[PDB]
């Protein structure tokens, strides 16, 4: 959980 | 709240 | 969110949007398993709500979106209306939503876990952005 | 109300530091975070407020409310998961 | 209700009480007939919740009252969460209510009814009476 | 929070008179009454704003929300049931 | 409907 | 609202 396939950019 |  | 910006497609897998019958998105919500969604109880959530998983673009036709229906509603015992405190309530999906890239769980603190002030986090959603 | 998802970073704050902008209505299954310039707004409740931890996303807190035109000067008030997580491990467990 | 007064115990016999499982009021409503009770969308009941009727004290243990349980709960698909604009959500008891001299139906307005300003109307209610 | 059920009386009044003191908020679907030395409150939503019309009292309005420390000097706003009726009719008409 | 058998006294 |  808590990991993105598709990592946020910020 | 606000609403009641 | 006022000031926002946003965010990359399918960054925020859990991210859910709570629709009424009508298509309108009045509450946003997380999914914490494939069968069950966390929101707020003042939502008013009810069984005839829609949550939709791996959406981006609400104006969007073409998004391979995933259409849940609500199976049971458990708002928290402890839920104050008066004070809006213990603001939190469980959906239970009818039908179990499927992850993919673009559809996960967030995870869950343990009751001990301590997150000190001035800590930066982050807030996602489809709330107005000017009032 | 913007067709695309939104995003934005805010700090968290401490209980007492937020009873100075809401005073008693500061409960303590409450977390406040924001009057940093952004701020949670209308149609965003329900929806998450998330801390990295050891590499992943977790869930801090829920929006719920906070000021009445979203002034970005004010802190907006979430619902803190740490007191909320037994009750939801409770309910998984039981259905 | 700040600055309201006490009523004559069942003088408002359409008035019920929305409480949790707790036992909490957190909403009240109104009997329309036997198996209809009409409240506000953003009390966001469940159907969890129970439906008071014939209560005039919620400290006496010695009142014949009627528990009533809700089958569907009904929010108006217009109702706007956002505005709080279409505030209505209906009620289907799965129990019937049984109507005495504390318990019967309000009567509800023609869409064509109108009420001038400056009438005196009543609100009754279980509210803080004071913030 | 009182243990015995409260009543009150209370003036109704025109939605433009009422948009002086709530703007733009004031819906078409919302009725406001008060500010008249009395004032619903918490806990009071989802109740009954009730007027005498021909010997019977008609459910005018529904409690839902007001000033948020119930200032008996605003008008608490009540949802209009005229405008809602219709929608009330066609939902008993099918269940 | 609309009238109680025990009347409201205001 | 004053709820979000």
């Amino acid at each position: 959980c808590g990991v993105p396939a598709i990592q946020p950019v910020l | 709240p606000g609403a009641y | 969110i006022v000031n926002g910006e946003e965010a990359v497609p399918g960054s925020w897998p859990w991210q859910v949007s709570l629709q009424d019958k009508t298509g309108f998105h009045f509450c946003g919500g997380s999914l914490i398993n494939e069968n069950w969604v966390v929101t707020a109880a003042h939502c008013g959530v009810t069984t005839s709500d829609v949550v939709v998983a791996g959406e981006f673009d609400q104006g969007s036709s073409s998004e391979k979106i995933q259409k849940l229906k609500i199976a049971k509603v458990f708002k928290n015992s402890k839920y104050n209306s008066l004070t809006i405190n213990n603001d939190i309530t469980l959906l239970k999906l009818s039908t179990a939503a499927s992850f993919s890239q673009t559809v996960s769980a967030v995870c869950l603190p343990s009751a001990s876990d301590d997150f000190a002030a001035g800590t930066t986090c982050v807030t996602t959603g489809w709330g107005l952005t000017r009032y | 109300t913007p067709d695309r998802l939104q995003q934005a970073s805010l700090p968290l704050l401490s209980n007492t530091n937020c009873k100075k902008y809401w005073g008693t209505k500061i409960k303590d299954a409450m977390i406040c975070a924001g009057a940093s310039g952004v701020s949670s707004c209308m149609g965003d409740s329900g929806g998450p407020l998330v801390c990295k931890k050891n590499g992943a996303w977790t869930l801090v807190g829920i929006v719920s409310w906070g000021s009445s035109t979203c002034s970005t000067s004010t802190p907006g008030v979430y619902a803190r998961v740490t007191a909320l997580v037994n009750w939801v491990q409770q309910t998984l467990a039981a259905n």
